RNA sequence: CCCGGCGAGGGGAGUGAAAAAGAACCUGAAACCGUGUACGUACAAGCAGUGGGAGCACGCUUAGGCGUGUGACUGCGUACC
RNA sequence: UGUAACGGGGCUAAACCAUGCACCGAAGCUGCGGCAGCGACGCUUAUGCGUUGUUGGGUAGGGGAGCGUUCUGUAAGCCUGCGAAGGUGUGCUGUGAGGCAUGCUGGAGGUAUCAGAAGUGCGAAUGCUGACAUAAGUAACGAUAAAGCGGGUGAAAAGCCC
């Protein structure tokens, strides 16, 4: 008989609040990245989404080690004529500070359709509350 | 009421009443047999296996017809090198029906 | 029967 | 005597034809086509058989994993108990109990810690 | 300038995703003669707007 | 009551009578007609015929009463094709394929 | 095949295959690349082969007693009817028959009779010893067969 | 007999075992082109399958993660000579 | 050409040295079922079983054994209008080339078995013949001397007639 599989239209999921505060960035995203898949559980599904939706808070004071703070480099291309902006890591806090979560994560979530989709789930938040009573979020550490 | 048992080089997880398509054994279509190598057994509570096998579990079944499975296209190819040769396959099993688990 | 520049040496000859 | 041929011709290649339903514009409906597309799908399943052993195996190895880190232990830790809980054996996808009963899940984790300590 | 490839048949397809035609529905009744028509077109019969103009 | 009619070797292409087919199939008789009369294309004139054929069928031959009556089915295969040659210069030959087209109308009620 | 030898077309140059003669099997109407002629499939067979394969055969239809020999065996006139009637009486339909001598009549009849055939004692062939379901043979004849095979 | 241009072509009628044998006529394959239905497809990147695999439509079976069709998502994967 | 000298994320250990115990990991080893060659041993020898040890990647190429097609015999037999061949599905079966059965189509031939004989198997040769795609309803419609209107005819007139 075959063994499990989970299916999409019957996951649990379930919410949380993290506080990225004086958390490291990276060993951060790890457990997002792995609680987004679904690792966690009866994961035994790559091909489903079994992750759980969990929201970030304080991602501007998100810490990071070493001289990165000034260091890391953060690079994309506009496609364009010669487009290769840059940006270092504190300037890309001051604009804009939940992006460095964000790639962080989309990062280590897998490759394509699904993985695009599992990013969804991830809610960044720049300050300290958020508007998301609704889902009754409950917090968690690490 | 489940319990668990070795008998084609491989384990399952089975419920009494349950059908099972297991490896072919030697045990004429309508006779009964006794799988002695039982792994695990569970109710409220659960007997797992000190060394492998609990003692007092014995899972009795009776065979319930032989047969071949559907056949699988063995398909061998090798590029640029005049080679290839293509081969049938088909497999033989034996199906019990579980009436056993004694715990 | 063949092209105009396959016939045409200028065209045709162009890498000795 | 001469050989008309032909009749066993098609027979050949309908042959083909029938193997490759499904595929995708030429792959389906062009001969020389079709039995390229025929052959290769028939290497891949050759592989995929072997494939199909490692792809499980490592599904079952996965949630495995959650399972024995829900109940406060490494994969690691949790196969090595039940490796040294005196002797005993026991399949990785058996380690279903996983999924459909956890208590009996956890009871297996208790049993390897006990062996650990 | 030619094909490398035979473009496939759902290619072709595609291509004349936009060919097709449309009807009409804006076909209008002459309020003398009864008549459809073209609107802000003469009848068959040579009648625009109720008057008759045109004996043809 | 099916009752159909059709063209046979009519001079178009067939991707040429489609598009004019495409516009009709489905209409109650009395609407394709109108639609057709005021759609300037030679494959309307056609396809106007054969449904003009195939009322006048299903009037005289099965039941009739066109006015429940709809273009429930209509198809244009791609006939045989006339080959020609022409040629366009140095001395070269073209094919060209006057093509043909088997307009086919089915116009019952239901 | 009938054509001329001119080459079809340049060696070169044109965007086609070589092409040499229009009489190439690879080509359509003319060809057929190992044509057969007419020709002889005669074998050898050693004399003392064919005798040791009668001897076999003989030997084989009286273990199946399927050769039956008689004194004199001859119909009264060239009427096939007549050897229907004989045969008849005698139990037989498929018959070999290798008379003494042969006559006129017992060959006129029977020339109709389809799995019946007569021959004369040095007439007597490997495939029909076989082919009948019965060889009759006169005793006359036997003798004749026990010494041509020696 | 009916539509049509005293057309082309067609639908009835009738002949015939058969008209789906109607003269572009025994059989009528394949490339190729359509109409109809089921399922998929408009946030997604590559030899187009293969291993997994939900959903849907359909049959089942008395259920019982079953047959058929489709194939979201997913591991692997650069045709042949 | 664009980060472009960990594959990326990211890492201050997720880097390096030492010691140690885990575990992951292959078509390797083992386990269960199966085939075939060569061995031996036991059941038993015009042999085949049962074990059992062992061997089975493979181009050029050598050896062995086979499927199917056309045609001769076997055959004045056998199958066949209560439906042959061919075509199209479906089920079963073999290690495979295949085979058997049957629905539909088809409307007159087909041939077991064991032998016999070869125009005996196709994807490629810028192969040959035919049919049909593609680019595409795209280029183009052959002198830039030029047409407008009225009236005829006609199913229809920019093009014919006046
Ligand atoms: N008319 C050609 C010239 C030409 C004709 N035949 C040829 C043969 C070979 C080379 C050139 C030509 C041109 O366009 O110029
Ligand atoms: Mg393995
Ligand atoms: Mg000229
Ligand atoms: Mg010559
Ligand atoms: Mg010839
Ligand atoms: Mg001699
Ligand atoms: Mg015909
Ligand atoms: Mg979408
Ligand atoms: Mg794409
Ligand atoms: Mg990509
Ligand atoms: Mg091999
Ligand atoms: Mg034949
Ligand atoms: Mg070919
Ligand atoms: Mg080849
Ligand atoms: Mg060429
Ligand atoms: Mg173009
Ligand atoms: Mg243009
Ligand atoms: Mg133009």
């Amino acid at each position: 008989m075959k063994t499990f599989t989970a299916k999409p239209e019957t996951v649990k999921r379930d919410w949380y609040v993290v506080d990225a505060t004086g958390k490291t960035l990276g060993r951060l995203a790890t457990e997002l990245a792995r609680r987004l898949r679904g690792k966690h559980k009866a994961e035994y599904t790559p091909h489903v989404d079994t992750g759980d939706y969990i929201i970030v808070l304080n991602a501007d004071k998100v810490a990071v080690t070493g001289n990165k703070r000034t260091d890391k480099v953060y690079y994309h291309h506009t496609g364009h004529i010669g487009g290769i902006k840059q940006a270092t890591f504190e300037e890309m806090i001051a604009r804009r500070p939940e992006r460095v979560i964000e790639i962080a994560v989309k990062g280590m979530l897998p490759k394509g359709p699904l993985g695009r989709a599992m990013f969804r789930k991830l809610k960044v938040y720049a300050g300290n509350e958020h508007n998301h009573a609704a889902q009754q979020p409950q917090v968690l550490d690490i | 009421m489940y319990a668990v048992f070795q008998s084609g080089g491989k384990q399952h997880r089975v419920s009494e009443g349950q059908t099972v398509r297991l490896e072919k054994l030697d045990i004429a279509t309508g006779e009964t047999v006794e799988f002695a190598e039982v792994l695990m057994i569970a109710n409220g509570e659960e007997v797992k296996i000190g060394v492998p096998f609990v003692d007092g579990g014995v899972i009795k079944a009776e065979v319930v017809a032989h047969g071949r499975g559907e056949k699988v296209k063995i398909v061998k190819f090798r590029r640029r090198k005049h080679y290839r040769k293509q081969q049938g396959h088909r497999q033989w099993f034996t199906d019990v029906k579980i009436t056993g688990i004694s715990a | 029967t063949s092209k105009w520049f396959n016939i045409d040496n200028k065209i045709v000859d162009h890498r000795p | 005597a001469r050989v008309k041929r032909g009749v066993i011709a098609r027979a050949r290649h309908k042959k083909i034809l029938k193997q490759a339903k499904g595929y995708y514009g030429a792959r389906s409906r062009v001969y020389r086509v079709a039995f390229q597309a025929v052959i290769k799908a028939g290497q891949y399943a050759y592989r995929d058989r072997r494939q199909r052993k490692r792809q499980f195996r490592q599904l079952w190895i996965a949630r495995i994993n959650a399972a024995a880190r829900q109940n406060g232990i490494s994969y690691s830790k949790f196969i090595n108990g039940l490796k040294k809980a005196s002797v005993e054996i026991d399949r990785k996808i058996l380690a279903d109990i996983a999924v459909f009963d956890k208590v009996a899940f956890t009871a297996l984790v208790e049993k390897a810690k006990a062996a650990l300590a | 300038a030619v094909q490398q490839n035979k473009p496939t048949r759902s290619k072709r397809g595609m291509r004349r995703s936009h060919d097709a035609l449309t009807a009409v529905t804006s076909l209008s009744v002459d309020k003398t003669s009864g008549e459809k028509h073209l609107r802000h077109h003469i009848t068959a019969d040579g009648y625009y707007r109720g008057r008759k103009v045109i004996a043809k | 009551m099916e009752t159909i009619a059709k063209h046979r070797h009519a001079r178009s292409s067939a991707q040429k009578v489609r598009l004019v087919a495409d516009l009709i199939r489905g209409k109650k008789v009395s609407q394709a007609l109108d639609i057709l009369t005021y759609t300037n294309k030679k494959a309307a004139v056609l396809v106007k015929k054969v449904l003009e054929s195939a009322i006048a069928n299903a009037e005289h031959n099965d039941g009739a009463d066109i006015d429940d009556l709809k273009v429930t089915k209509i198809f244009v295969d791609e006939g045989p094709s006339m080959k020609r040659i022409m040629p366009r210069a140095k001395g070269r030959a073209d094919r060209i394929l006057k093509r043909t087209s088997h307009i086919t109308v089915v116009v019952s009620d239901r | 095949v009938t054509g001329s030898g001119k080459k079809p077309w340049r060696q070169k140059g044109t965007g086609r295959a070589r092409s040499g003669s229009i009489k190439s099997p690879i080509w359509r109407s003319g060809g057929v690349t190992f044509a057969a002629r007419p020709q002889d499939h005669s074998q050898k067979v050693n004399k003392k082969m064919y005798r040791g394969a009668l001897k076999s055969i003989l030997s084989e239809l009286v273990r199946q007693d399927r050769l039956i020999v008689v004194e004199k065996f001859s119909v009264e006139a060239p009427k096939t009817k007549l050897l229907a009637q004989k045969l008849k009486d005698m139990a037989l339909e498929d018959v070999l028959i290798i008379t003494g001598e042969l006559d006129e009549n017992l060959f006129l009849a029977a020339r109709n009779l389809h799995k019946v055939d007569v021959r004369d004692a040095t007439g007597i062939d490997p495939v029909s010893l076989i082919a009948f379901d019965k060889v009759v043979m006169t005793a006359d004849a036997v003798k004749q067969v026990e010494e041509m095979l020696a």
